[PDB]
DNA sequence: ATCGGATGTATATATCTGACACGTGCCTGGAGACTAGGGAGTAATCCCCTTGGCGGTTAAAACGCGGGGGACAGCGCGTACGTGCGTTTAAGCGGTGCTAGAGCTGTCTACGACCAATTGAGCGGCCTCGGCACCGGGATTCTCGAT
DNA sequence: ATCGAGAATCCCGGTGCCGAGGCCGCTCAATTGGTCGTAGACAGCTCTAGCACCGCTTAAACGCACGTACGCGCTGTCCCCCGCGTTTTAACCGCCAAGGGGATTACTCCCTAGTCTCCAGGCACGTGTCAGATATATACATCCGAT
């Protein structure tokens, strides 16, 4: 059993994303909104991947798994298969 | 014409330099229709016979290839008897910057050494492969009795 | 008589230096764990490729980022520079994710 | 300064250069040389088939084929065969 | 011995030794353009398929991917992609 | 053209028409398939590999390298228009984004 | 001494009005010249029957009424009530339509 | 019979009209050409797509399904008129 | 079941059985479509038009009308929240909008 | 002529099931039919690609079940399952 | 905080019209019975890679501090938009006429699926040498406090 | 307008290592040849609805004027992000070890496709009547200037 991991998304590394997205100057609520936002991302993608695993009756999550889930919400990503 | 204009140079360049084993003219009184003839090199088990062959300009040129075919049968893989030859030039790699003469001494290359990769006659390309002995005195006797 | 750089240039010279690499900037073993809690919220006894972790880590970043860039249009169109909460919602809104 | 008529030779049509085009290759052929090869040919390069899919699209679209540095040269140093072709 | 997996690798690198003849590719960008080349394999077999089906046809022809490329692609790329399969399949007829 | 010879080579593609024709075939696509639309199909989807590593490979020239890698490939998918209209919500792992900065931003 | 309104009520009664009803908002003729002009810019001698007309006139109004509504939030997010072009670009540029 | 400037049928109290039903409270005076602008380029980007399917079959009138099929291959389905 | 009524009424339902096999056959989706697979779609979309008759006619009922017109779906679908996510992206013809206006439009006291 | 199939007749069957005084017009007849065909082609595609993924050749319920799952929302997913699962039980015996 | 005008919106009643709900004929698509075969279920085996642990080093995170620049509120100007009125325009409705083209039917021929023998294209495994990563020192260039 | 010091970034040269590119062996999938049933291409005919024109109301569009309230710029306060230095935490890397479950192979049986026959469910067409839209006349809620 895990508990409160999704602090292990810290500042800085929310800073590092926003300052790839070109972002000058970063306000103090940000990273409470921004780790609700990817959970929530995380959970969609989540959740149709261990769909997708358990109707092939297997219990590894693999990379193809992934994709497809990620492909059927529009988001297709390139370099790990499919 | 354009074309005609390209037949016009090709002409000057060829006469004032003729090629080496090569021969070539105009076969007929129109300035597309073209004839040549060629022989084997010494380093070749096709020594000493003479093979025509035509040469058909299209309408298109030199966008479009030249036609080329043989008139007589020579044992090589890339020929056909019908005179047919398996270049890459005549079809996929052809470039207007090739000349008639470039063409020709392709063809005596290829003469000089089989590329058995693309055969129209298969087998042919297996008897080289398996022994060579057989094909040239195969080569040999075909030659004697087909090229003089 | 320490030197110091200007609020604001520290910044642009960060902003020009992660828009030239193309590394991830999660540490992998915290979204490892956070990827494996979720997971087990789900389905119980569950096993990860390195592959799928690695997948689910670039498609959050690349998903972040674009929603910061978003961001800082919304922040730059209300005659600002700060990127707020209110900036990230009306960006989400828009995109039709919250509705 | 200038070259010598030798090199100022189209060897595609055997021609004095009008509108001159290199390609990335650097292979300089005359502009409607350039047009029929794209039009007839599969869309590379007569001398040494480097194909320019993306470069004929990104030039044309701009009006920047010709390689108007050497056309100046061309149509200013020779103007006798510029005229009578 | 593992199960044998087809790929588009060979033909990639054939292409890839023609524009730039002196250019190496790397093995993720390999993986990279095989996932594009089946990505648009997809859509345009997809969009030929509901072609046929709409008018009430049988048959997957070139004139569904004629118009799959033209429905698919945009303003400028489709215009290039169409004279290269025409070309294509004029030369292989005949 | 003449038959005896690979069935590519008759088009003049480099792609494979007889795998893309069993693709087609075994994909549930439709009950018949047409003998001219592998070779369509082959061809289109060679122009579209040659379009992209034409770019990808200036990119690299570009970047003093002799070897493409995926950052080459998001670049010159990203600059060129059509071909970024077309892969537009497609994702390129290690690619990361075009350098811009909002001219608001910088200083004055 | 005649009675009028303080402006910004008949706005909101008329955005009460057309909220409630169902019908549409451009005149059919217009539209349908509009559309023709289009068709035969693309391929000449076409008709078109009068379901395609009516099927493009729905979709198109669709379009402008969620269009304006993500124009309304763009320009309340700046502290404003009326709309400006900018709202509009910025609230196509946010949904993908011409990024 | 050719057709010149048709937009400005697109009159400017339709576009208040349309703008209402959206709950705008109130309209800048540059709002209508940028909306008649929007609207030309979402009109021409559907019947390009109608009319590449009228072609495929042969056909010489643009029908409601080739309407619904365009817009539904954008991404907007359209019920009611079929399919 | 007895294996003699009509496949609807033997699987219980309103929805046709036989049209979805066949659909389903004649679809170009799969090369041979099991037996219970017609049963389990036409179920799930019977279930699916029952819930939304059953909004739309609640709908109309709140508006004293016996008839339902495309308005009174399309308040229906908007205002549930997982039927409108299900249909997010659909335009329904006829329609019109839900009305809401902002807090901020309104006058103030 | 030629006969045009449709869900109607099922869809006043469910209405008058439900409600058993509302009637219904013709343009929501129309959109109810629309409504239907495009979540069977929706569930169906969804299952086609369920099959073809794991190398399967067949369209069994279970990648019906799974393709419902995966597309509709939290709670009618769960409904719609259900309501599926009591068809198949119901027809088998 | 009201009060009265004044306006707009909601409610109750007659009527009348065309679209909805039902009924009839029938024909095509679905149901019933039977046969053949291959797809998928099930068991057994191999070995790959997923998990778990330990020790170290060191790059990144957390914390605190001083300060300047950005967010936010309040004022004032004036200009652009809303509301109302009189006028000019073309949309909407009905009615009629014409024919272009969508839709259906009958013939038939050429194209595409199916099957079997055969061999070479392309994949798996190996090996090596050059391109790229890294280190260390120097040159170049923006940045800021002080003029 | 500038000069100069501290600091970050770009170039250049030397070393090393691992993965990209080429080669060899092999097995299975594409090629070739022959046959057959049917998809769709073409010609002919029907009749539906898309286009064009004319005349009349009247509804919506257009142009103009007045005034107000909202956009926009300016100033001022203050507090909260930012840049920098110090300490503490745990990520990252390399190594070893076990066994879970993914991936493949063989055997068999039962579930699905294909074929023939038959019949009833649902589709097109015709008819009546009542639900809803419109017209008309009150009732009430709401806005606005003035106390
Ligand atoms: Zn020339
Ligand atoms: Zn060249």
């Amino acid at each position: 059993v895990l508990r409160d991991n999704i602090q292990g998304i810290t500042k800085p590394a929310i800073r590092r994303l926003a300052r790839r997205g070109g972002v000058k100057r970063i306000s103090g609520l940000i990273y409470e909104e921004t780790r609700g936002v990817l959970k929530v991302f995380l959970e969609n993608v989540i959740r149709d991947a261990v769909t997708y695993t358990e109707h092939a009756k297997r219990k590894t999550v693999t990379a193809m798994d992934v994709v497809y889930a990620l492909k059927r919400q529009g988001r297709t990503l390139y370099g790990f298969g499919g | 014409h354009m074309a005609l204009k390209r037949i016009n140079k090709e002409l000057s360049d060829l006469a004032r330099d003729p090629p080496a084993q090569i021969s070539a003219g105009p076969v007929g009184d129109d300035m597309f229709h073209w004839q040549a003839t060629i022989m084997g090199p010494n380093d070749s088990p096709y020594q000493g016979g003479v093979f025509f062959l035509t040469i058909h300009f299209p309408t298109d040129y030199p966008f479009k290839p030249p036609k080329v075919a043989f008139t007589t049968r020579i044992y090589h893989p890339n020929i056909n008897s019908n005179g047919s030859i398996c270049l890459d030039i005549l079809r996929s790699q052809w470039s207007p910057a090739l000349t008639i003469s470039k063409v020709l001494l392709s063809i005596a290359s290829l003469l000089d050494d089989p590329n058995p990769d693309d055969p129209k006659v298969p087998e042919i390309a297996r008897i080289y492969k398996t022994d060579r002995d057989k094909y040239n005195r195969i080569s040999r006797e075909w030659t004697q009795k087909y090229a003089m | 008589k320490p030197h110091r750089y200007r609020p604001g240039t520290v910044a642009l010279r960060e902003i020009r230096r992660y828009q030239k690499s193309t590394e991830l900037l999660i540490r992998k073993l915290p979204f490892q764990r956070l990827v494996r809690e979720i997971a087990q919220d789900f389905k119980t006894d569950l096993r990860f490729q390195s592959s799928a972790v690695m997948a689910l880590q670039e498609a959050c970043e690349a998903y972040l980022v674009g929603l910061f860039e978003d961001t800082n249009l919304c922040a730059i169109h209300a005659k600002r520079v700060t990127i707020m909460p209110k900036d990230i919602q009306l960006a989400r809104r828009i995109r039709g994710e919250r509705a | 300064a200038i070259p010598s008529l030798s090199e100022c030779q189209c060897g595609i049509c055997m021609e004095i250069l009008v509108e001159p085009v290199t390609l990335p290759c650097n292979h300089t052929l005359c502009k409607p040389c350039f047009q029929s090869t794209v039009e007839k040919a599969s869309l590379c390069c007569p001398f040494c088939r480097r194909r320019v899919s993306s470069w004929t699209r990104y030039h044309t679209r701009r009006n920047s084929l010709v390689n108007v540095e050497l056309w100046t040269i061309i149509q200013k140093h020779y103007p006798r065969e510029c005229k009578l072709r | 011995k593992r199960s044998r997996k087809e790929s588009y690798s060979i033909y990639v690198y054939k292409v890839l030794k023609q524009v730039h003849p002196d250019t190496g590719i790397s093995s993720k960008a390999m993986g990279i353009m095989n996932s594009f080349v089946n990505d648009i394999f997809e859509r345009i077999a997809g969009e030929a398929s509901r072609l046929a089906h709409y008018n009430k046809r049988s048959t997957i022809t070139s004139r569904e991917i004629q118009t799959a490329v033209r429905l698919l692609l945009p303003g400028e790329l489709a215009k290039h992609a169409v004279s290269e399969g025409t070309k294509a399949v004029t030369k292989y007829t005949s | 053209s003449a038959k005896a010879c690979t069935r590519s080579s008759r088009a003049g593609l480099q792609f494979p028409v007889g795998r893309v024709h069993r693709l087609l075939r075994k994909g549930n696509y439709s009950e018949r398939v047409g003998a001219g639309a592998p070779v369509y199909l082959a061809a289109v989807l060679e122009y579209l590999t040659a379009e992209i590593l034409e770019l990808a490979g200036n990119a690299a020239r570009d970047n003093k390298k002799t070897r493409i890698i995926p950052r080459h490939l998001q670049l010159a998918i990203r600059n060129d228009e059509e071909l970024n209209k077309l892969l537009g919500r497609v994702t390129i792992a290690q690619g990361g984004v075009l350098p811009n900065i909002q001219a608001v931003l910088l200083p004055k």
